[PDB]
């Protein structure tokens, strides 16, 4: 979806959409936001903190593009309160270090999460929110994307290269991919096979 | 490795060859105080997004020939820990 | 021809012989043992008077010792054996201590092109602590003896190097802060007792990174007292700045509900 939208708007406005994201908890809190040195009291900037500034400092014309950094992960307010802030209406992020970066208006923060368990309604409040709901996501609208990508992307890296070239100037492994796409692709419409056969199996019981 | 494009990527030393790190029990991590396995995430991270993030000076890695196998107990036994939904999604999984 | 062969150069009517071998190989435990790295030039001796001979050292054969009853003296043998076993393991504690410290540089970090401090600090302090208390309980060993001269000189100087770092890591400590501040106009009077302080502190300091080795600073003209000095009047410059936010916050009372930073 963000994909989706993220480069549309990029495409309206004709201005460069960029999506910055990761895992908020892949790394440490400290990594995350940065830390002080414990005996020189230097502070290091975390991964989340320099992104920020690297576009508060438009050194490499951040400033002609709208950027979105992303934390695709799970939330707790551990993680969050060193956001608040800059969530609230005072855009302003403040550091142990005491710098305060500020928030351009061409910036957005947002979260990609699965659910909530441990967010906090003060973690919440502060935020816009959309829900996807799996239902969105037809099983058939899976079926139907897979065998499109199938019948257009070929297996082979070297093949996709050896489609681009061309392009900018089928490989035998495509057309099989193709006539294949072909071959099952009727046991996949509605009231089809694999729906008939998935159903099946998720009213079974499985280890995980 | 920094590749053309200006990208940097982590791969195996060993020339023409797939780092397969086998991970034998794989659901044991323990979570925090959040229900997060730190490990499971990351290595959702590297599955899904196609890397991570070196922590040192910023930059984001993507590896190249490198992937995971997974083997453990069922989540029933004691100590293990089911493993997230995100994660389980890349994890084509084979009872034996 | 066995009796014969040297020690460097050996390795680990009828019935008189046969039982002549037989107690040999029964000993032969002793002469494994009497062969190791524990043995040294003191057991020899001991050997030597312990079993009142007249041989020496320098020269021995199986012989020289199949000499003496193996069977008989076992005993004086065994003890020797065991002594010498007992002062390796302490000999070797202080292999231990010796290569550690004797080598041993402060782990130094750069402060802003200014100079650099120690860092390292409860690293040095859990050896500190480790080796001195096994330098003391290795003082009621029935081996003691020996190393009891080194075990002294460990113990005086490693005891001066905790003392040396507790007033240092105060004295950092107390300068990083006050550094980072000289105002200087505001409070003339601290401003210069503290050019002062910054001044033979960075001094000192550049000694250190001269030759950072732990033992080697520790012997720098009464830095003890220095150091000690140093602190001093950096806790009297840190009270000094005290008392004046009291009077910036007694004089402007919303400067209560502003931190000291």
């Amino acid at each position: 979806s963000w994909e989706v939208y993220l480069e549309a708007i990029e495409q309206v406005d004709n201005i460069k959409s960029e999506a910055h994201v990761m895992d908020p908890k892949a790394i440490t809190k400290d990594q995350l936001f940065g830390s002080l040195d414990l005996t020189t009291r230097e502070w290091t900037d975390g991964l989340f903190t320099a992104t920020l500034r690297r576009i508060i400092d438009n050194v490499r014309g951040e400033s002609t593009k709208r950027h979105w950094i992303i934390f695709d992960g799970d939330v707790d307010p551990e993680w969050v309160e060193n956001l608040n802030s800059l969530l609230d209406d005072n855009k302003l992020l403040t550091l142990p270090n005491g710098e305060r970066l500020a928030l351009p208006n061409n910036v957005r923060v947002m979260f990609e999460v699965q659910d909530l368990k441990y967010a906090t309604l003060a973690t919440i409040s502060r935020c816009g929110m959309v829900w996807f709901s799996e239902e969105i996501l037809t099983t058939q609208m899976i079926f139907q994307n897979y065998l499109d990508t199938l019948s257009n992307e070929p297996f082979d890296p070297q093949e996709k290269e050896q489609q681009k070239r061309n392009e900018n100037a089928i490989p035998a492994g495509l057309k099989v991919q193709k006539e294949c796409a072909a071959i099952i692709s009727q046991y996949f419409e509605p009231g089809g096979l694999v729906h008939k056969v998935l159903e099946d199996a998720g009213q079974r019981p499985h280890i995980m | 490795k920094r590749t053309p494009s200006g990208e940097t990527v982590l791969r195996p030393t060993q020339l023409g060859k797939w780092l397969v790190v086998f991970c034998d029990e794989i659901n044991l991590p323990s979570t925090d105080k959040y229900g997060t396995q730190r490990v499971i995430t990351f290595i959702r991270q590297m599955v899904e997004k196609g890397g991570f993030w070196r922590t040192s000076d910023h930059t984001w890695i993507k590896l190249d020939k490198i992937q995971f196998v997974g083997a453990c107990n069922p989540p029933t036994d004691a100590g293990r820990v089911q493993l997230t939904h995100r994660f389980l999604r890349h994890a084509p999984i084979l009872l034996v | 021809s066995l009796k014969e062969t040297a020690w460097s150069a050996i390795i680990p009517a009828f019935d008189h012989a046969q039982n002549l071998i037989k107690i040999y190989l029964k000993g032969n435990a002793i002469i494994t043992d009497l062969h190791s790295e524990a043995i040294k030039d003191r057991h020899w001796k001991i050997l030597k008077k312990r079993l009142n001979t007249n041989w020496i050292i320098t020269e021995l054969t199986l012989g020289s010792i199949w000499d003496s009853d193996l069977a008989r003296n076992e005993n004086i043998y065994r003890e020797v054996i065991t002594a010498a076993q007992g002062e390796i393991a302490l000999e070797e504690f202080l292999k231990g201590v010796r290569e550690f410290w004797t080598t041993l540089e402060l782990d130094l970090v750069n402060y802003q092109r200014k100079c650099k401090l120690v860092r390292g600090w409860d690293d040095l302090f859990n050896k500190l602590a480790e080796h001195l208390n096994s330098i003391s309980a290795m003082k009621m060993s029935p081996y003691y003896k020996v190393f009891e001269e080194e075990a002294n000189h460990w113990d005086d100087r490693l005891n001066k190097v905790r003392s040396l770092l507790d007033v240092w890591i105060d004295v950092q400590r107390r300068w990083v802060y006050l550094e980072g501040i000289f105002i200087n106009q505001l409070l003339p009077a601290e401003s210069t007792r503290f050019k002062s302080i910054n001044s033979e502190f960075i001094a000192i300091l550049k000694k250190v990174s001269g030759a950072p080795l732990i033992l080697e600073v520790l012997a720098i003209e009464r830095i003890q007292q220095t150091m000690e000095r140093l602190s001093d009047l950096l806790g009297k410059v840190q009270k000094a700045l005290g008392e004046y936010l009291e009077r910036q916050r007694s004089a402007f009372a919303r400067f209560y509900f502003v931190g000291d930073e």
